[PDB]
């Protein structure tokens, strides 16, 4: 039936289906056809699926968490020894319900969140999340004064991307690079980033520059947050500064070459400890530090 | 009853936080105290294999041997004088070496077990049921938990990777033997020592023994040797609520160095090493040993040299004095291997409560 | 090689009893072995083995008591309940176990001499004594008695079938120490070694006598063994001599 396929048939949609959301009501349509009554039968197969969406992943990271709350939540279902048909309708419907609860948390954040955005305060903004841009779009709609500048991250060139879709809003801007990102902590209030995925420990897995962002806004003493929905926690712990699962390089040095095609090759993912981040935001209330791990102990319950 | 005060070498001015203190050679005590005591009061007044993990597997075997030795009173009941009785262990204990906190769980352990367990059941259907709870016991929060951390480790390590390590902690051991046999990697290991006792020395000893690539070395020489490593494993004693660690000599140092050099530290650790009780300081609570151990000129442990140094008590102050149980700083260390997986230091009570 | 269902039929049912040997741990639950009911894998999930922090439970150590919910009859997938089994269920749960632990036991022997395939024996055994009699041990504890369930369907071994018969059913070395003063003497020994023999009494010293006194439940070995010393006494009494026994 696939589900690979169904995730690659969001091209033109996003935005409102979240990728982890998306995954996570395929997860729920390929368990909803062949009896959710099994147990045998069906957790088998759906790990054997997930296992084989690992395999096909090139660099997301997402993916991975979303299938384990799934997993927990199927779990948690028959907990009370109940019927054994009731408990599985509960189950098929809270995949719906799943995705109608990324907008009710959205709803709370963008409440929630822009409380920190206090009066006249210069923003500097790395990444895209859709949690901490929908702060910035909600702000504007509260009729709150703040500046904001540019960071240029070059994954798939996100930082043009970022630029565009500020100028739809009506908020003044200005392209920083990344390399002089070090000379712009004077003239910025507060530092703003949107994660792929939230440590165990309480750091961050994020994108091609932003430990670096991290490090220098703590030698600045200028503050530095995390924004985003709450299901980007994994059970992974890395271990060292440059240690994260890759299906591409890490790290390699070519040979000498004079057409010139062997080149890019850097890590496009990186990680930063916990000692940077001075806050911390998601719709389970407002909590930074240890508070990851809680929920994630909470979750495992190991 | 035992000796009491009385002690070698000066009070000291500075750091008095602690005894200083005891009996090593067996002069005047009670004659109702079982050899098994004895022997390992005898065995940790001068050890130097063992480092907190160990400590608590022989003392839940000597307690192991009492019981199977335990033969109750047709007079006085189970729950009577075998209390007064292991309470008079610990102060023996405590005269000998200063307990760890994993020593401190197990005694808890015991007198919950002690309440649990009414004199109503016969005697020898008591006893049997009993040792078989503290083998079940042993075997799920050590030996168990053990293998636990191995392979929690072991998916935590790279292939092919350099690692400096401190100590004689038994999990380290069994880590590394791991690596090298099971796995089959290319492991180059370091191991560093101190002066008052050789536990690296020892660790190295036995890698050698399984066929090791092992360089050894000293705190003094540790900006030579950093100038290639990728890891560093520390020997874990107790861990705070604070999430400080309370650890062996040259622990801090290391870790210092390690944070500084952009690598990172890792410790591997017990659900049953874990503390309530609060410190920030190396000088807190402390655990001090006798000056008589850095008297020699080292090379082994026993060599009698007619030296430089010999006068404590009768030179004008002079005071020698070493620490064995230190303190890292909480920011440096970033791994924690337990019973529950993994977790960052700063998370330190997410297993007391839990319980 | 150890194969082949301690019942009848390969795939378990609803309500039926059974006991794992843990093999995994966590995530979905465990992907284990059968100790009741076949070798295969028959999965359960964390909710269900829990009631009633965990990680000290089993964890893949000992035997556990189980419960089967959910059975795949077409190609194999095996569904388990902990929870669910009463506490005087339990007993009951721990006997079945045991009991198809001897069957198991009793059907290694057979394929062990004769170098012949398990499941072969196991389905030849399986048809009087399993599906006709009630169960396999208490057909055997019959056939111990009084041979009449291994009387009805014929067996191409029968050398197993002493071997397995003399596994069911051991020699006490015994010493007599002769040192007899009489006139006659030969006569009295050669007496003492017809009632003692019709069990194995060889001759190693003139003064030593060196018997084993065979026993089938153990103990009875002691019985025979006394009732020898008596004789020996009652022997020598009358010649002259003296004999000391051990």
């Amino acid at each position: 039936f696939n589900i690979t396929e169904t995730y690659l048939r969001f091209l033109e949609e996003d935005t409102e289906m979240t990728m982890p959301i998306a995954a996570i009501e395929a997860l729920v349509t390929l368990l909803r056809i062949k009896t959710p009554e099994t147990a045998a039968e069906m957790i088998n197969t759906i790990k054997s699926s997930t296992e084989e969406l690992i395999k096909s992943i090139p660099n997301s990271v997402s993916l991975r968490a979303g299938c384990d709350i799934f997993m927990r939540f199927v779990l948690r279902n028959l907990h009370l020894y109940g019927d054994w048909e009731n408990c599985k309708q509960h189950l098929i419907e809270n995949g719906q319900l799943f995705v109608s609860r990324a907008k009710k948390s959205r709803n709370k954040i963008a409440e929630i969140g822009v409380d920190f955005i206090a009066d006249d305060d210069i923003i500097l903004v790395h990444g895209y999340s859709r949690a901490v841009f929908s702060l910035l779009n909600h702000a504007a709609n509260k009729f709150i004064r703040f500046r904001c500048v540019v960071t240029e991250s070059r994954p798939s060139k996100q930082g043009n991307q970022l630029y565009t879709l500020l100028e739809q809003k009506g908020i003044p801007v200005t392209l920083i690079v990344d390399s002089a990102v070090g000379a712009v902590i004077d003239k910025v209030d507060k530092v703003f980033v949107g994660a792929e995925g939230v440590a165990e420990s309480g750091g961050i897995i994020n994108l091609v520059g932003t430990y670096s962002v991290g490090v220098l806004a703590h030698n600045a003493r200028k503050p530095f947050y995390v924004v985003t929905e709450s299901h980007k926690f994994v059970r992974m712990f890395p271990l060292s500064s440059d240690d994260l699962p890759m299906a591409g390089p890490p790290l390699d040095f070519t040979r000498r070459t004079d057409d010139l095609e062997d080149a890019l090759r850097g890590p496009t993912i990186d990680y930063t400890a916990q000692e940077y981040i001075t806050a911390l935001i998601t719709d389970l209330g407002v909590l930074t530090p240890s508070a990851v791990s809680e929920e994630l102990i909470k979750m495992w319950y190991d | 009853p035992g000796i009491s005060s009385v002690i070698p070498t000066v009070l000291e001015q500075s750091f008095d936080n602690s005894s200083l203190i005891s009996v090593k050679e067996l002069l005047l005590n009670k004659d109702l105290i079982h050899p098994s005591i004895l022997l390992l009061t005898s065995h940790l007044a001068h050890y130097k294999i063992v480092g907190s993990i160990p400590r608590c597997i022989a003392m839940l075997e000597v307690f192991q041997i009492v019981i199977k030795d335990y033969q109750t009173p047709k007079g006085t009941t189970l729950s009577r004088n075998l209390t007064s009785y292991l309470s008079h262990q610990i102060d023996l204990l405590k005269k000998a070496r200063p307990l760890s906190v994993t020593m401190g769980n197990a005694i808890r352990w015991l007198k919950q077990e002690i309440s649990l367990i009414d004199p109503s059941t016969p005697d020898k259907a008591a006893k049997k049921d009993l040792c078989e709870k503290i083998g079940q016991f042993a075997k799920e929060k050590i030996e168990l938990a053990d293998q636990l951390i191995i392979d929690n480790a072991s998916t935590q390590i790279e292939e092919s990777t350099t690692i400096v390590t401190y100590g004689s902690s038994k999990v380290l051991t069994e880590l590394l033997l791991h690596n090298a046999i099971s796995l089959k990697k290319n492991i180059k290991v370091i191991v560093v020592d101190s002066r008052p006792l050789f536990e690296g020395r020892k660790m190295a000893e036995t890698l050698r023994n399984a066929g090791v690539n092992v360089m050894y070395a000293l705190i003094t020489s540790l900006d030579t040797i950093f100038n290639d490593v990728d890891y560093v494993f520390l020997g874990a004693h107790s861990i705070l609520s604070n999430g400080f660690l309370y650890s062996r000599a040259g622990t801090a140092m290391l870790a210092m160095s390690a944070k500084r050099r952009n690598i990172p530290v890792l410790v591997c650790c017990e659900s049953l090493k874990f503390s309530q009780r609060v410190q920030l300081d190396s000088v807190t609570f402390n655990e001090l040993a006798d000056p008589n151990d850095l008297v020699n000129i080292d090379y082994e442990n026993p060599v009698e040299r007619r030296g430089n140094k010999g006068a404590l008590l009768n030179q004008f102050i002079k005071e020698r004095k070493f620490e064995k149980k230190k303190l890292a700083m909480e920011n440096k260390p970033k791994g924690n291997k337990i019973g529950g997986k993994k977790g960052s230091e700063g998370e330190s009570k997410d297993a007391s409560n839990e319980e | 090689t150890s194969h082949c269902r301690f019942y009848e039929n390969k795939y378990p049912e609803i309500d039926d009893i059974v006991m794992v040997n843990v093999q995994q741990i966590a995530e979905m639950g465990a992907y284990v072995k059968l100790l009741e009911y076949d070798n295969i894998e028959g999965m359960i999930l964390l909710s269900e083995l829990s009631r009633r922090s965990i990680q000290k439970l089993i964890r893949v150590g000992k035997n556990d008591v189980a419960v089967v919910l959910r059975v795949d009859k077409e190609k194999g997938y095996i569904d388990l309940s902990k929870r669910r089994v009463s506490s005087e269920d339990i007993i009951k749960c721990e006997e079945k176990y045991q009991k198809s632990k001897t069957v198991h036991s009793i059907l290694r022997y057979c394929a062990e001499k004769f170098q012949i395939p398990l499941e072969e024996l196991y389905k030849t055994i399986a048809w009087p004594l399993s599906r006709k009699f009630g169960h396999a041990y208490e057909a055997f504890k019959l056939s111990i008695i009084d041979e009449t369930v291994w009387e009805g369907i014929e067996p191409p071994s029968k050398d197993v079938l002493d071997e397995l018969k003399n596994y069911i059913s051991v020699k006490i070395r015994a010493d007599v120490e002769v040192s007899c003063f009489s006139y006659e003497g030969i006569d009295a020994i050669k007496d003492a070694l017809k009632s003692a023999e019709d069990v194995k009494v060889k001759l190693v010293a003139a003064p030593l006598y060196v018997l084993t006194t065979q026993a089938l439940d153990k103990q009875k070995g002691i019985e025979q063994l006394e009732s020898a010393i008596e004789k020996i006494t009652e022997v020598i009494t009358k010649y002259g001599g003296v004999c000391n026994i051990t």
